């Protein structure tokens, strides 16, 4: 909580989705990932259950 | 001979005059123009004396005993959220084509001419929405809090009310001078009983009432009180100036045809029925919320200053994925700022016309 | 004198603060951000010996 925010190389865009409207400047910030786990037995492994 | 050269290709050219015989006279509107100001702030904050401190007298060895002070109040009013919209469609095939077809000069700017002609419609409409407007913002009360409504509309509206924030019923002072007759609402006849009572009671308020105070004391009028009334009563212009022949103004003079023992009478027919605004137009102005901060990579916004023979009014290209439209909207917002509304607004509601 | 000064009027400053303090520890996205993979295409194939 306390370290520098660390730009990351998950770029989002922050989309300009402005209107013919002259009053409203309805921005965006999307961004679209997928968490790829390579060799799934090897990339996530769960202990489930534990009690805290 | 005729034959040769028909009608056809004899394209002649016409003098580059549009005949806009349309709103001639903006009087409150161009009494407030000029003396507009445009901030960057939505809400208009100012001060409002309410009351006077009372003073006392000690001898020049006496004790110094404290003494009441007055009262400020913040009045705070607001540019309002409505705009005065008006859209129109054009298309890009018939701008061009205008630039090269257009015979008069009004033509050709077909969008020139457009925006010129909402201009007149937008003053004409800004100015039936300085007098009766209440401030409720739904397209006919746009956002402007008007005269009726900054001061009120009767003589119990005077009071019964609040503005700027603060209360009428609290703050006498807060109150407009609006007397009738003497049953109300019932439209006598304004003899110069009237008239001078109501000066009368504008001094007794502290409140500019000579014809030249350097703080421009106007009376709006119907443009037909003004010639049915205040034209018999008063009789002439030249017997109702004042003491020395002061020079009436610029930025006044071209909205007066008559004075008032001086005080210039402003002739609206856009002034509502019978009734009579007795105005200090330093103490009223029209604020504009300014979005100057809108995009300028975009050229859409453009912010042209409205005329109404500064105030800017915002012309915005409001347009569509269509690439053969444009589809502009001129848009201005308002606020009849009326400072320490003791002073700024008088009403004589109740004359017959 | 405080008549002469009513709060309305009185606009006072600000420590120009915004306590903003919300939850951002992203140790999940911490991990592997540093190594997004931004590909120029929408799927993502790979090979698996799985027998």
């Amino acid at each position: 909580t306390g370290d520098t925010p660390s730009e990351s190389t998950l770029w989002v865009r922050l989309a300009d989705v402005s209107d013919e409207h002259p009053d409203l400047l309805k921005f965006e910030l999307s961004v679209a990932l997928q968490l790829v786990a390579f060799d799934l037995i090897d990339s996530i492994s769960v202990i489930r259950d534990i009690t805290q | 001979l005729t034959n040769l050269t028909p009608t056809e290709l004899l394209a002649n050219k016409a003098v580059d005059y549009l005949a806009n015989s349309f709103l001639v006279e903006t009087p409150m509107l161009g009494l407030l123009a000029n003396r507009v100001i445009n901030q960057k702030q939505k809400a208009i904050e100012w001060g409002a004396k309410v009351a006077q401190g009372v003073v006392g007298g000690r001898t020049r060895t006496g004790a110094l005993a404290n003494d009441t002070q007055g009262t400020i109040k913040g009045a705070s009013l607001s540019v309002p959220d409505y705009y005065i919209k008006h859209q129109f469609d054009v298309g890009k095939d018939e701008i061009v084509n205008s630039d090269a077809t257009g015979k008069i000069s009004a033509v050709r700017d077909p969008v020139g001419t457009a925006i010129a002609d909402a201009f007149d419609v937008l003053s004409k409409k800004i100015n039936s929405v300085l007098y009766t407007a209440s401030g409720v913002a739904d397209a006919t009360n746009y956002g402007i809090f008007g005269l009726d409504a900054a001061a009120g509309t009767t003589v119990a509206n005077s009071a019964t009310g609040t503005y700027a924030g603060i209360s009428k019923v609290t703050f006498p002072r807060w109150r407009s001078i609006i007397q009738g007759g003497a049953v109300p609402g019932t439209n006598e006849a304004l003899t110069i009983a009237r008239m001078t009572a109501m000066l009368r009671a504008r001094r007794t308020a502290g409140v500019t009432y000579k014809g030249n105070q350097n703080q421009r004391l106007v009376i709006l009028t119907s443009d037909n009180i003004e010639n049915d009334v205040l034209r018999p009563l008063y009789g002439t212009v030249v017997d109702n100036q004042n003491v020395d022949f002061t020079r009436l103004d610029k930025d006044l003079l071209p909205y007066v045809n008559y004075m008032v023992k001086g005080i210039p009478v402003v002739s609206d027919i856009d002034c509502p029925a019978n009734k009579m605004y007795l105005l200090n137009l330093d103490k009223l102005a029209i604020y504009s919320f300014d979005q100057s901060d809108a995009d300028q990579s975009n050229g859409k916004i453009t912010y042209i200053p409205l005329r109404y023979v500064t105030l800017w009014v915002r012309l915005a290209d409001v347009s569509d994925e269509h690439p053969d439209l444009l589809k502009f909207e001129l848009s201005v917002a308002l606020q009849l700022v009326a400072f320490d509304l003791i002073d700024s607004i008088s009403v004589i509601r109740d004359i017959t016309q």
